[PDB]
């Protein structure tokens, strides 16, 4: 709450910040995924040359673990998308709150002739 | 709450009334007593010279002196009762004719604009479909504004006219000692009668109309019981009817004042 | 039920009738014995003129007594006929319009505002495209409100003016004695004839035009059958025709009333 | 930063100078501007609020348009009458000496009577609108400079007061010219 | 291109000629005038069209700009229409009076028709002064309004409220003066005779 102009500046800045954070997190996660793909290529190129059945079983299990990590990554991305939608809804709700406050019938003041 | 008609009325009855009224009354209060002593000297010396000169004082001289003294004293007391009765009329005439004078108008406009504000609130709630209620509020606001403004403007013009006419009053009343200046006095008397009729008519009629509109529209509520289109149409009809009546009044008043003669 | 002109007419007519007629009764009824006593004293005065001296044409005094008795009888019977005639004119207005007025106007406006409200429902359904429908509803509402309000306002002005003229009736009837008083009475008759012709003309034309408009509004629905543009244009064109005709009639009525002589 | 009347009056002065130039070749205020600036600024903040939402805020756009229309109609009526009387009086003064030349013949005294009647009428009109317009527009400017759209003042109250004042002032400005003409006719 | 007053005046003039002037000929037998106003209205409508284009650009808040365009459009339309309409009425009045001048003037043979000829001359003088008044005043006001509208722009420099208010005030002032004009013309004509 506070002055309505304060409300206006806070809303505008928050909207811009939300959009910019969405874009930036998207880019950062993308180069993260590129790092992950390089790791996968390395793992396979090293798994082509195992020697004992226990070694190949162990590194197969390690590949399964990296797969689990990527699934965790997918969950995180869905979850960030849900958070983004939630905060967009919050920003719209704050806009609605300001708009209701300006127009509200609970107001009683009137500019007076002096 | 809605405090505009009473403060605007007060400010008008202060600024222009103060300037014109107090300038004229300060001049008259400054300049009468000297003129009155002079008039006494002039008449008593006239009667001294008629006693000691050519005969010019039959009962006729007493007659002429009596009527002229009557007129002069009437104009002087007219300046005094000008200050007093300007205050009294500005205070009482609308209030006495039809609490306070403009408080009824202010209350009715307060009800009207509260309903308009409720409509604006409902319009802002939806914010996507909430433009129909915005137009509802705008139409209601314009209706109440036009009605209240027509009434207040006619009242203000009538009171300003009375104030100016009374301010010139002493000069016009002193201005009937001859025949042509009497002819000029007649039109001032006609105008005073005209604007008195104007204040009476608008006081009574506009008080009635504002009371009716206030009751009607305070009864108005925006919920699921009353058809909003029906209520808004009713408010518009009442506003336009009152505007028509108030627009037809001034011609009636001026014509009647001319007809009296 | 959309009963708006009915309660407004009820309240305004109750105020006018009760207030003014009660005033006229309290005056006239108390006056009547005083008038009779004064007539008896005047008879005794002409008894003095008979018996003592300074008489002129006693048969002419019969003419003077006849004129005075006629004036007194007219005044008292006109006060009674006024107490009845307020109700007489109030009943005459609805019957003249029908050949009630308020019920007919309310039903026609009810049809118009039903169409406006259905347009508003259509607008509220879409919530995004529902602003063209909103403007349609605003147009219909403003047209119907304009027509109904102008007509009702002019009718109310006529009724109030006629009631006031009837209330003043006894004064101007008692004021038919001298020549200038006859000049007063002539203007009184001119005004009452003007307002009567006004009220009858508005009754007839208002009934016809508003029945036409109500029928047209009933024939309209907002569905796939009709092109909405044509229907809205028809509504607005009919409303403007009716309003300009009702606006230009009273000038003609007053002009003819003055031209009679 | 609102300059509307001043160029208008200056161009009209240019036209009057051309008129007196013709006659010579033969014989060889800001108060309303400042008030309407406040009115238009209080209207433009409504447009700002409406633009901020850009989807929800059309009520604010309608409020701004209503305020702008009220102030524009009021200032326009007042300035229109002021300018009309100014140009008419200037033209009548320019033709003055030709009318005063009517002394040569007794019948042409009606010309001077009519000329003096019109001149006195327009002078009274100048006085009346000067004083009354100045007072009303100062009142309106004060009221609108007191107006705001924040969490305390009610939108309906402020805008209703604005429109009421505007319509009242327009009604008075419409009634004055007839009174001026009637007084001029009666005195003459 | 904006050809509105030019074709309107041309059609009115030709239907006046063929149906009045040639009939008067039978009875006997027994830079442009509107260019400035057309350009001014063209500039005003250009600004209105720019406003409408901006209103269409946003498609979400594109209602405020539409309303501004409608205000500009209505103001310029009302003013141009009032002026051109009074010009048309005055032109048709002079044309009809010139058509019927022969008969009404020749009616002055007998002395009883002096009143009729005086009324005819009164109408002629009234409408001539009327055309002169609109020529001068309306040409000036069209020049002013065209200049303002042409110099109007929708940019960050010019506040929308000030520009719209300026256009509205100029249009309304001009309409008020042009409404007061015919009364003055009739009064001067009546005082002339």
């Amino acid at each position: 709450n506070g002055s309505v102009a304060d409300m206006r500046r806070s809303i505008e800045e928050r909207s811009r910040t939300a959009a910019a954070t969405d874009k930036a997190v998207g880019l950062r996660a993308y180069e993260g995924a590129q790092q992950r793909l390089a790791q996968i290529e390395g793992l396979m190129d090293e798994i082509s040359r195992t020697q004992d059945q226990k070694a190949i079983e162990e590194l197969q299990a390690r590949i399964a673990g990296e797969q689990a990590a990527i699934q965790n990554e997918t969950t995180k991305l869905q979850m960030i998308a849900q958070l983004r939608q939630a905060e967009q809804a919050l920003i719209s709700e704050q806009r609605r709150e300001r708009n209701m406050r300006i127009l509200s019938s609970g107001n009683q003041g009137m500019p007076t002739i002096q | 709450a809605f405090e505009l008609f009473t403060p605007l009325f007060n400010k008008i009855d202060q600024t222009t009334a103060t300037y014109v009224t107090d300038i004229s009354s300060r001049a008259i209060a400054a300049i009468t007593p000297v003129v009155s002593v002079g008039l006494t000297l002039g008449f008593i010396t006239y009667g001294w010279l008629i006693i000691r000169g050519a005969v010019e004082m039959p009962v006729a001289e007493f007659l002429n002196r009596c009527l002229r003294i009557g007129i002069i004293v009437s104009i002087a007391l007219a300046g005094g009762l000008y200050q007093g009765e300007i205050a009294n009329a500005i205070t009482t005439v609308p209030d006495e004719l039809a609490a306070s004078a403009a408080a009824l108008v202010d209350q009715s406009a307060q009800q009207g604009f509260d309903r308009a504000s409720e409509a604006f609130e409902e319009a802002g709630f939806f914010s996507s479909d909430g433009l129909l209620y915005g137009l509802f509020g705008i139409i209601i606001l314009l209706a109440t504004g036009l009605l209240a403004a027509i009434g207040g403007a006619f009242l203000l013009l009538a009171k300003i006219a009375l104030a100016l006419l009374a301010g010139l009053g002493p000069l016009f009343i002193l201005a009937l000692i001859w025949q042509p200046t009497h002819r000029f006095f007649d039109q001032w008397a006609q105008q005073v009668l005209n604007y008195g009729l104007l204040i009476v008519l608008f006081a009574a009629v506009f008080g009635l109309l504002m009371q009716i509109f206030g009751s009607y529209m305070a009864d108005l509520r925006f919920d699921g019981a009353q058809n909003v289109a029906y209520a808004i149409g009713g408010s518009v009809i009442l506003s336009i009817v009152s505007i028509v009546l108030l627009m037809q009044l001034p011609s009636i008043a001026s014509g009647l004042a001319g007809g009296i003669g």
